[PDB]
């Protein structure tokens, strides 16, 4: 399990990795809030939502109707 | 002089059983199973009726089921009455006496139903008129207010307390 | 209403007269081919005979779409 | 004058009007000693009609969810003569009448432990009836006892017509009664509206 | 139900006097204790039966939607009374029938009832209640049924059989006309999507 968060004071992000119970002293680097080289990725964006919303999601009625017809 | 019930005990396994009264039609006898709860046995699956006021169980029904008494009372329809006239009838004998017969059942069963009670009378009293409480047992307990016969021993033992 | 008749539609539904001699058990529990006694005529299908009412909603709707479209 | 006392009908009134359906006159005991050959005539041609309509199979009468409890001495189910139909909730019935006792036809075996669920039509006395299937039992049995006895030309033809028309309307009676739909409501077509 | 002599004579008489003479009964002037006439009772039985059939036909002025059939507080039981022509549900498939005597919810497999149930029923009402189209055509079908039990005369019965239809049309007629029943604003499921 690799965990990044943001510093509980005025700082960045704060990365480690936890393997079983304790976290690996070899793994503590920090990154900036900026150059985060995670880069969690959304396509459709709503407000209070962390993510998701695909493309797909809002023609899955067309899916569905499409679908029952052809079988 | 014949009551509408006849209450019976099972006395062990018995079959065979006798009504002493007489009904206009075998819809109007009722034979309700009391014992361990009010149980009533319907007809066809419970019931037979082996010859007129001989009516018979399927099984036993022993106390061992906890099942004690099988009263066979009578209760005739005032809703569905057996004959009702009409203008262009004949007016047949057995007519007149038929419905006589039912209404008279119906009023002799509300008679002797309400005539077995315990309740006030217009001047305010509740009498037993002389009907004895039988089966009673264990009467009082945190003086519950009446005694099952237990009290002769008991007040022969006090008389001679001393 | 358009997609609820096509989905209307899509259900099968097997009419077999009950004046007629043909037995659907014999229909069923028989492979290709396999000569059945029977008439062609007692087994009918359901259909959904609402057809006028469709091309006039066709037409209206093609028309508003036409309208929206060039707003 | 200014009450409201209730005439009987169960077997009574429909007997007394089965014998109006001809010139008959009017009973009215119907269980006197005297047989009087219209009355147990009338009766038992309205009762054969009236488990014939009830086995014909409607929306009031059949019960979907009911369940049969076998003898637990002997795990069986009596198939009382009362049961007009008893068909699987399921597509497939697989219960029938073997001797007096239901009978499963796929397991082979009549011996059953836990129970069973069934849609089953049960017998109900003519009274419980709706308005309009009684009207179409008492002609239907009417239609008959002519058809049978008297031989009336005229009346056979108009009884038939009353009877035709009694028919439609405890159709349109039953297709009232279920409002049964082609969209939601619909087993199949329900699922396809999930758009 | 009720039997014929139970309700008294104000309009019924004339009714009783058309069924008497679609036979050529001359037509009689008490319909009460003053009888003594076979063919009057067999002619009120006759109306009361059209009655109820008529009635049980389903109107829309005796169809009274939204009843609030309320049970006994002290049984929780509905009475199916024989009055009730037919009881039914406002929305879909009803769950109401009758078990002996009483309303019994076949769902639901009890009828006991705590509140109160609401139902499209039609209650039994005399024949005077009747309007005047929906009379004509009970006096006809009785007429009708008179004739061809008692009497026959196939020439009368074609001519009742005529005059049948044409009361049937005219109350029909009233039906429609008493309704409204506008397709447009007046549906329950068009009447949503005019909301634009």
């Amino acid at each position: 399990y690799t965990h990044i968060y943001l510093d509980e004071d005025s700082g960045e992000y704060l990365r480690y990795e936890e393997v079983e119970g304790m976290e690996v002293q070899g793994s503590d680097g920090t990154y900036p809030k900026e150059a985060c080289p995670y880069i969690p990725i959304r396509m459709v964006r709503l407000d209070g939502e962390s993510y998701g919303r695909s493309y797909i999601e809002e023609y899955l009625g067309d899916l569905r109707s499409l679908e029952n017809l052809q079988e | 002089v014949i009551k509408t019930v006849l209450t019976y005990q099972l006395d062990g396994s018995n079959r065979d059983f006798n009504i002493p009264f007489e009904y206009l039609a075998r819809k109007f006898v009722v034979v309700t199973l009391i014992g361990v709860d009010r149980k009533v046995l319907t007809i066809n699956t419970d019931y037979r009726f082996a010859t007129r006021t001989t009516i018979s169980l399927t099984k036993a029904w022993g106390p061992a089921d906890g099942y004690t008494t099988i009263e066979l009372r009578r209760v005739t329809s005032t809703t569905d009455r057996l004959v009702d006239f009409t203008d262009g009838s004949i007016l047949r004998a057995y007519d007149l006496n038929v419905a006589q017969i039912q209404t008279m059942h119906v009023a002799e069963e509300a008679r002797d139903l309400t005539t077995d009670t315990i309740g006030v009378n217009n001047d305010g009293h509740l009498d037993a008129r002389g009907r004895r409480i039988v089966n009673l047992a264990n009467a009082v307990d945190d003086r519950d207010a009446v005694p099952f016969g237990q009290l002769k021993t008991m007040n022969q033992n006090s008389w001679q307390a001393r | 209403a358009i997609v609820k008749m096509s989905m209307i539609s899509s259900k099968v539904i097997g009419l077999v007269n009950p004046a007629g001699i043909t037995q659907p058990r014999r229909l069923t529990k028989a492979q290709t081919g396999d000569f059945v006694t029977g008439r062609p005529e007692d087994i009918s299908f359901l259909q959904l005979e609402k057809q006028a009412d469709f091309t006039v909603a066709k037409a209206v709707s093609d028309a508003i779409e036409a309208r929206l479209s060039f707003a | 004058r200014s009450y409201d006392m209730n005439v009987e009908t169960a077997a009574e009134l429909s007997a007394v009007n089965d014998i109006l359906a001809s010139i008959g006159e009017p009973p009215v005991s119907t269980l006197e000693g005297d047989a009087n050959a219209d009355a147990a005539n009338a009766r038992r041609i309205l009762n054969k009609i009236n488990r014939q309509i009830q086995s014909r199979g409607w929306t009031f009468n059949i019960e979907e969810g009911i369940t049969l409890l076998p003898d637990v001495y002997s795990n069986l189910i009596v198939y009382s003569d009362d049961y007009l139909s008893l068909m699987s909730t399921s597509g497939q019935s697989i219960y029938v009448n073997r001797g007096g006792y239901v009978y499963d036809r796929t397991s082979q075996s009549d011996r059953f432990d836990s129970g069973i669920t069934v849609n089953i039509i049960r017998l109900r006395d003519y009274d419980e009836m709706p308005e309009c299937f009684r009207y179409w039992i008492v002609t239907k049995a009417s239609r008959q006892f002519n058809n049978r006895f008297f031989g009336a030309p005229e009346v056979e033809g108009v009884l038939q017509e009353e009877e035709d028309e009694a028919r439609r309307l405890c159709m349109e009676y039953e297709m009232d009664y279920g409002g049964y739909n082609m969209l939601d409501g619909d087993a199949f077509t329900s699922g396809l509206l999930t758009r």
